[PDB]
RNA sequence: UUGAAACACGGACCAAGGAGUCUGACAUGCGUGCGAGUCGACGGGUUCUGAAACCUGGGAUGCGCAAGGAAGCUGACGAGC
RNA sequence: UCGUUCGUCUGACUUGGGUAUAGGGGCGAAAGACUAAUCGAACCAUCUAGUAGCUGGUUCCCUCCGAAGUUUCCCUCAGGA
RNA sequence: AAACUUUAAAUAGGUAGGAUGGCGCGGCUGCUUCGGUGAGCCGUGCCAUGGAAUCGGGUGCUCCAAGUGGGCCAUUUUUGGUAAGCAGAACUGGCGAUGCGGGAUGAACCGGAAGCCGGGUUACGGUGCCCAACUGCGCGCUAACCUAGAACCCACAAAGG
RNA sequence: GUGAUUUCUGCCCAGUGCUCUGAAUGUCAAAGUGAAGAAAUUCAACCAAGCGCGGGUAAACGGCGGGAGUAACUAUGACUC
RNA sequence: CCGACUUUGUGAAAUGA
RNA sequence: GGGCGGAAGACAUUGUCAGGUGGGGAGUUUGGCUGGGGCGGCCAAUCUGUUAAAAGAUAACGCAGGUGUCCUAAGAUGAGCUCAACGAGAACAGAAAUCUCGUGUGGAACAAAAGGGUAAAAGCUCGUUUGAUUCUGAUUUCCAGUACGAAUACGAACCGUGAAAGCGUGGCCUAUCGAUCCUUUAGAUCUUCGGAGUUUGAAGCUAGAGGUGUCAGAAAAGUUACCACAGGGAUUACUGGCUUGUGGCAGCCAAGCGUUCAUAGCGACGUUGCUUUUUGAUCCUUCGAUGUCGGCUCUUCCUAUCAUUGCGAAGCAGAAUUCACCAAGUGUUGGAUUGUUCACCCACCAAUAGGGAACGUGAGCUGGGUUUAGACCGUCGUGAGACAGGUUAGUUUUACCCU
RNA sequence: AUGUAAA
RNA sequence: AUCAGAGUGGCGCAGCGGAAGCGUGGUGGGCCCAUAACCCACAGGUCCCAGGAUCGAAACCUGGCUCUGAUACCA
């Protein structure tokens, strides 16, 4: 009748049981979040390569 | 909590855009309107029977408000308003620290 | 709760008047010509014990002013009152004991029965058993005399209101102590369904303000307002003072 | 129910009745028809066993084909690693 | 309800019949008593298959896969997302 | 010395171990620099014996959805409690959901997880009778005139003679 | 409300309640009044009952304290603060 | 309980406009 | 004389609005956690240290504490200086007033709680100030990788200070706070009022404030013994079970008592246990019911032995008495008072020892107590009512089944 | 307010 | 058992950080033959024990104590 009750016991079980999904490393990486004086620039250049 | 009488922050005013210097007041709240749609809504269904129905409140809790400053530019007499952290004595102007 | 006996006695279910031995209104004569302008005389017949009342009615057999008839009236008897006594109505009523008078012709300081208030409605005030009213004063400039009523007060009445001079007999009948339930329910049986009267502090709270609790107690201010709404004003209603009664609030 | 043979509850026995259905909106999965269209659903004409079937209208009925704005309003200038 | 034993018995006594008050109403020498074996709000029918986060039941076979009592929020801890 | 620390373990934690790498050439920039200076990108050409062991198809991507959200025991770390078959946590496993062999009997102690059969061999545990297997081969101690003593948990014994 | 007879009903009107008075310059609705307005409207003045101010009322509901010292044996405390 | 409007007419004075 | 006779008289009164009163009445509410619940407390928001087992996460009504503030400086920055303390000295002047020199790893201060950080500073004094500003995103912390709070790092402005580098988007860092609807405010020389306009009003858009502390945010007091329902052994009071602090019972040591003599008989200071008739603790079974104190009756069992049979010891001369041994075969009473178990007295006795069996024993009784509804007092409550205060009256159902 | 017991 | 309250002059009580008084008692005089009473002056305290902050405590808060008062229920 204690109704506070907390354990990780069984939540290893769970969590690797499924593996723990690793995201899938990528060629090409993400800039979002990079910054902005940076990335201006690395698009500009783009808009003018031949 | 002391706040001086004029401070130099910015107007975003199409016609200053920079630091000029403001005069402060003291935000309060205008006075209650009769012809709010809130109120006209309020007022219709307050009227007839079934007594109180949109909720009143009674648990006060703060005993402080976040008092808002109004500065208003000497440059083009616009205001613009700041919201200060809470506190209970507030004046402005007031003798400076010793 | 539920409906409250003070509540209950306005319905008129049980709480109605036991008259089927009573011998009718007992009134004055409805006032005619003869006399509003002389006098009329008629005889007493019996003095009969009226049930419910304490003062005896006494039968006057008028004549009948117009018509070939005898006109069994009905009088509330002023103690003085025997059979074969002539009691004369009217303005020249001489001034004795029995005969009714309009109040134009009682001398200030007379006691009178059964006054009447509007002239014509045949005798309202000093009617109980063994209680007068004395003709204070008079105003002819109105046409308007005073009374000291039973109760203490003083009445301004028209002039012309007849009235009874005398007392009303069964006089004293409230001194003797009744010594008995008995006696007491014999008494209200012909009267109305108004006793045995249960305490309030012995009732549940569902049926008298002053109901419940592990003591009998009121709990509250005995003392309710006048405009109290119906089925809370049981205590003591509108009180000015409470407390015996002592000095000058005696009075 | 964490734990039932339980000193936990229901149950004497048999027969029959007895409990996730039907409807409106939506969603994913699948099948089928057609496919920038698709729906014929309310109506009309017909129907010789027929409350069925078959035909008809739509050139704008619904959904879709165009979105962003609170509203005035504006509305996709043609892809590279 | 029965038996022996008890209270009262000219009295505010006992009782028949007629009649009055019918439900948040009646009546009560007051116990929330009595109002047809029902009264701290009768009975009857209807709204009504009222609602329940609670208890009980939830009916055929084989095959294969097959857990949770843990995080976070909720007048939330017998519940749900 | 849990709310002290110079020092400072063990177990446990993170990252890297190449084809998602480098070097040349010639181009872009609205960034950067005193500046072809850098930073990055762009096009192209070359290389790069696969860059410790072992193992092996993958949640790789998504949709719809069920039940669950009362836990309990054990070895070890551990908080309150005098302690508890108590209350609360940490790592893992078990029971719950699971039979089967052993511990006489037991949900979670020991062995071990399974289609239905024939044959062989074992684990835990045993070989005096119940009860399948030795009254086997050896060596010591105990003699209990108290119910000697006789299974991991486990059904206790203490200070002391 | 108390509950025959006898005897007697001490103190408190600050609390709660009841009740009485309104000089009037506290507070105070609709209506009606004035001003501004182009009008909706806003404003101000006026403004009843009620409260608020002021008296009474306990056989109205109710209530009715502490702390120290002190007598020429001790104790106790007539007395005192 | 109280105020205003209403049924609600007729005319007289005193203070206010 | 076209008045039936009076009384009040355009006031009462009817009708409708308007304000106050209105448990007389209606409706409803009366939070959660909790070693049952109530009361207490906030362990609901939330910080620091520890528990937290050397990454992270980690609970308890665990421990020690904190917060709902304060600040135009106690924010920004630049310059200059060194703080606590200690040694020696100096008129009045001393332990302590002010001054000077030396040493001074921070033993000071930094608004507050604790922890961390700092010595040409983050501290002390002075200088100029307002970055405590504007726009919208990103990221972390919580985490569902949602919001909020807070924080960080860029971007585009405008600025402060410094000669400059730079620093600066509040406080040295870790807590100091707020959703929807509504009202209110700021802004564009913005949009709509849908017949077109002028022109007040109203709604909009973006960003603020007014607050929900039960702090992801209902608008809300009690009582029930007259109580009702759906349920619960997720949860109390009886029994039993684990535990045994508390209760009872026994050892070891030996400082002393025992007139000289620790141990005849004790045995403090400590300490080791045993038991499970009390109570505490828990909440495992039982809430679609296990009949709940006591007495009466009857039986059985235990030994931790009071008496009785045999013995040992003595501070045993005889009598009595005390300690222990195998011993549980036999015995253990009548009564006053109390509902009592317990207790206490009177008397007899060889003795009036202690214990269990679902605190043995209610289809065996009794119903005194307790534990419904009546009623009374005392304290509490404004009250309906409460009392682990006293009082009085208060139904005891079935066996014929199996053993 | 008051006035040795000590003659 | 917890929750509060108050501890201040010989006594009973005031007290809002600059920090000690109210009534009564004590002391020396005066009036009196004398004592009161009265008149005029005089001395007062470990602000319950140990801390902390705090320009600055007796007060703010925290530990150590004594007396007093409360709520201690359903079985
Ligand atoms: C006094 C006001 C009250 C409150 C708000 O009006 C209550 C509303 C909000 C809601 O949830 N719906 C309602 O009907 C009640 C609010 O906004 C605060 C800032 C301050
Ligand atoms: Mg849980
Ligand atoms: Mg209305
Ligand atoms: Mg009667
Ligand atoms: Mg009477
Ligand atoms: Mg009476
Ligand atoms: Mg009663
Ligand atoms: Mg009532
Ligand atoms: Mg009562
Ligand atoms: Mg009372
Ligand atoms: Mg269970
Ligand atoms: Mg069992
Ligand atoms: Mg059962
Ligand atoms: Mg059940
Ligand atoms: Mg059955
Ligand atoms: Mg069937
Ligand atoms: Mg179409
Ligand atoms: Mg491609
Ligand atoms: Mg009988
Ligand atoms: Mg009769
Ligand atoms: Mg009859
Ligand atoms: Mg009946
Ligand atoms: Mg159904
Ligand atoms: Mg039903
Ligand atoms: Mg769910
Ligand atoms: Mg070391
Ligand atoms: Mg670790
Ligand atoms: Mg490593
Ligand atoms: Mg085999
Ligand atoms: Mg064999
Ligand atoms: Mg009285
Ligand atoms: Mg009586
Ligand atoms: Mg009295
Ligand atoms: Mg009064
Ligand atoms: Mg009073
Ligand atoms: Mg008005
Ligand atoms: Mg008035
Ligand atoms: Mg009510
Ligand atoms: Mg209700
Ligand atoms: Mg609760
Ligand atoms: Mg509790
Ligand atoms: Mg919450
Ligand atoms: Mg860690
Ligand atoms: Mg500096
Ligand atoms: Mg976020
Ligand atoms: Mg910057
Ligand atoms: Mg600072
Ligand atoms: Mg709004
Ligand atoms: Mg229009
Ligand atoms: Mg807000
Ligand atoms: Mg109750
Ligand atoms: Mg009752
Ligand atoms: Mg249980
Ligand atoms: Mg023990
Ligand atoms: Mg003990
Ligand atoms: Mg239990
Ligand atoms: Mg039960
Ligand atoms: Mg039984
Ligand atoms: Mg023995
Ligand atoms: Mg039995
Ligand atoms: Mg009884
Ligand atoms: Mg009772
Ligand atoms: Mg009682
Ligand atoms: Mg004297
Ligand atoms: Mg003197
Ligand atoms: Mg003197
Ligand atoms: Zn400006």
């Amino acid at each position: 009748a204690k109704s506070k009750n907390h354990t990780a016991h069984n939540q290893s079980y769970k969590a690797h049981r499924n593996g723990i999904k690793k995201p899938k490393r990528q060629r090409q990486a993400s800039t979002k979040g990079m910054d902005p004086k940076f990335l201006r620039n690395l698009r500009y250049s783009r808009k003018h390569n031949v | 909590v002391n706040v001086p009488k004029t401070k130099k922050t910015y107007c975003k005013n199409k016609e200053c855009k920079k630091h000029t210097l403001h005069k402060v007041t003291q935000y309060k709240k205008g006075k209650d309107s009769l012809s709010a749609q809130g109120k006209r809504r309020y007022d219709r269904k307050q009227s007839g029977y079934g007594g109180q129905t949109k909720p009143v409140f009674h648990k006060k809790a703060k005993t402080t408000k976040k008092i808002v400053l109004k500065l208003q530019c000497q440059s083009c007499k616009h205001y613009s308003q700041r919201a200060i952290k809470r506190c209970k004595h507030f004046e402005i102007g007031g003798d400076k620290k010793g | 709760g539920r409906v409250i006996r003070a509540q209950r006695k306005g319905a008129g279910s049980v709480f109605k008047s036991h008259t089927h031995h009573r011998k009718g209104p007992a009134r004055f004569r409805s006032l005619d010509f003869g006399e509003r302008n002389g006098y009329l005389k008629g005889v007493v017949t019996d003095v009969i014990h009226d049930p419910g009342r304490g003062a005896p009615l006494a039968k006057v057999t008028f004549r009948h002013p117009f018509r070939y008839k005898h006109q069994k009236e009905l009088f509330v008897a002023a103690e003085g009152m025997y059979t074969g006594q002539f009691v004369y109505c009217g303005r020249r009523a001489t001034l004795s004991v029995g005969n009714v008078l309009p109040l134009r012709s009682v001398p200030e300081g007379g006691v009178i029965c059964n006054v009447e208030h509007h002239v014509g409605d045949r005798g309202v005030f000093a009617r109980a058993s063994g209680d007068y009213a004395i003709v204070i004063s008079h105003n002819p400039d109105n046409g308007t005399s005073r009374i000291k009523l039973p109760s203490g007060a003083k009445k301004i009445v028209p002039s012309s209101c007849r009235a009874m001079i005398g007392q009303v007999a069964g006089g004293g009948r409230t001194e003797k102590p009744m010594l008995k339930a008995g006696n007491a329910y014999h008494k209200y049986r012909v009267k109305r369904n108004s006793w045995p009267k249960v305490r309030g502090v012995a009732m549940n709270p569902v049926e008298h303000p002053h109901g419940g609790g592990n003591h009998q107690h009121i709990g509250h201010a005995s003392t309710v307002r006048r405009d109290a709404p119906p089925g809370q004003k049981v205590g003591l209603i509108a009180a000015r003072r409470t407390g015996r009664l002592r000095g000058q609030a005696a009075a």
